[PDB]
């Protein structure tokens, strides 16, 4: 859990910077880029590594951290506590396998659904795969609620998490029986209409995709692999979800349909396939903006200095030689 | 009440054996096995609390640990608390139920009900 909420911010962004740049990150960069307290950020990664929020490496010569996988993890969290949208932890884990559902709740008391990316080259890179996915996700997450679609509400996305609606059910897949299959039908083969009016089309719209809210509406959730309808092949990945959900209640709940839907309608709808001239007081600004950064250079400098590990080291054999002499 | 055929009235009279011929699989094992010094020490404590009631009365709760115990039928009536691990309960010895053990009544565990999926 969270109970440090000080020096903890500013040494895991520190790591951020570097890792966007380089591999592993020493800890003399680290103190520079965090120039607000000096010196004593060292045992703050001592305590880092207690949890899981940063890793260690002295391979050959390279000396430094790395930030690990549930580290980037509270740095989200973090972020959204100060944007005011997670406060507590709920305790209804989906563990999956290319992302972990979190339930998050707010000062309200309102419970919403949290979305956590864990791809898994270094770590570095699989850290870095995860912050495109779900700025991607989120992006039609907001274009089809904006344009009508049954998709959870987007609330917030910060570097891998995003926050939705909680919408409360089970998977198509586990379904033993539906009261009104005709109903949920219907449903289904316009959504996948709507989509194409839309210029997009699913690519994967199974039964491992959809969630029924207490048998009554179908919900669509995990959007990164969706095609343009300007693609050659458009109308097969069209065709193949139509016969997966045909064949489906077929198999499941002894549905044959009466209804068979194959319009080509593009676009009726938005293309989501897309988706003394210098005044004092500036002087006085950029004079200011001179006088700190070559403070900050020279702080860097200082923190540079921070080998603390190198001198440790050198120190532990030359008391084993005196002694042996 | 009837059991096997044999209603109430029979089932007091009879012998120890008799009643092994009417009893299921499991419970004709343990009467040939035999009750031991401390369950010889519990069916004694049980005419006590029945004889030395008011007749209007079913008898006083009288505390145990042997929930394994059979109900015989002469332990109908006997208001025995059996104990769970923790703290007693409350079991009316019917005629019912002499086939079962008394450790059924006794039900250990606080039934589920569930509270939201944690951090997964």
């Amino acid at each position: 859990l969270r109970y440090m909420s000080r020096d903890d911010f500013r040494v895991l962004t520190a790591v951020e910077m570097g890792m966007k740049n380089h591999e592993i990150v020493p800890g003399s960069l680290i103190a520079s880029i965090a120039s607000l307290k000096h010196g004593g950020c060292n045992k703050v990664l001592r305590e880092l590594v207690k949890h899981k929020l940063i890793a260690w490496e002295r391979t050959k010569t390279v000396q430094g951290y790395r930030l690990t996988n549930a580290g980037y993890d509270y740095l989200a969290l973090k972020t959204l506590s100060s944007r005011q949208v997670v406060e507590s932890v709920g305790n209804q884990m989906g563990v999956g396998k290319e992302s972990d559902i979190y339930i998050v709740a707010n000062e309200e008391g309102q419970q919403f659904a949290l979305k956590l990316h864990r791809l898994g080259r270094h770590n570095v890179s699989w850290l870095y795969l995860s912050r495109l996915s779900a700025m991607k996700e989120f992006a039609y997450m907001k274009a089809l609620y904006e344009r009508k679609f049954p998709v959870p509400k987007p609330i917030d996305y910060n570097r891998h998490a995003v926050v939705m609606e909680l919408i409360n059910g089970y998977p198509l897949c586990q379904i033993h029986h539906v009261e009104d299959p005709a109903s949920v039908y219907d449903e289904a083969m316009e959504l996948i209409v709507k989509l194409a009016n839309h210029g997009l089309i699913h690519g994967d719209f199974n039964e491992f995709n959809l969630i029924l809210d207490e048998s009554d509406h179908i919900t669509m959730i995990d959007f990164p692999q969706m095609v343009s309808t300007s693609h050659p092949n458009a109308e097969w990945y069209f065709d193949r979800d139509v016969k997966c959900i045909k064949d489906f209640f077929m198999k499941r709940f002894s549905y044959e349909s009466e209804l068979f839907p194959t319009f080509k309608d593009i676009r009726r709808e938005d293309t989501l396939d897309v988706e003394s001239t210098i005044p004092p007081e500036l002087v006085k600004q950029k004079v200011k903006r001179q006088l700190t950064k070559q403070q900050k250079s020279a702080v860097r400098r200082r923190l540079q200095k921070g080998a603390n590990i190198f001198t440790k080291q050198r120190r532990e054999n030359m008391q084993n030689i005196k002694s042996s002499l | 009440f009837t059991y096997r055929g044999v209603d109430l009235d029979q089932l007091l009279d009879m012998s120890y054996e008799q009643l092994m011929q009417l009893y299921s699989a499991r419970q004709r094992r343990r009467l040939n096995r035999g009750l031991r010094r401390k369950q010889h020490s519990l069916l004694k404590r049980l005419r006590k609390a029945k004889k030395e009631a008011p007749p209007m009365e079913k008898p006083e709760v009288v505390k145990t640990h042997l929930r394994d115990m059979i109900i015989l039928p002469e332990m109908v009536g006997s208001m025995v608390g059996v104990y769970n691990g923790k703290t007693f309960n409350q079991v009316e010895i019917k005629p019912e139920m002499i086939g079962h053990y008394l450790g059924e009544f006794s039900i250990t565990y606080k039934p589920v009900k569930h509270g939201r999926p944690g951090i997964g």
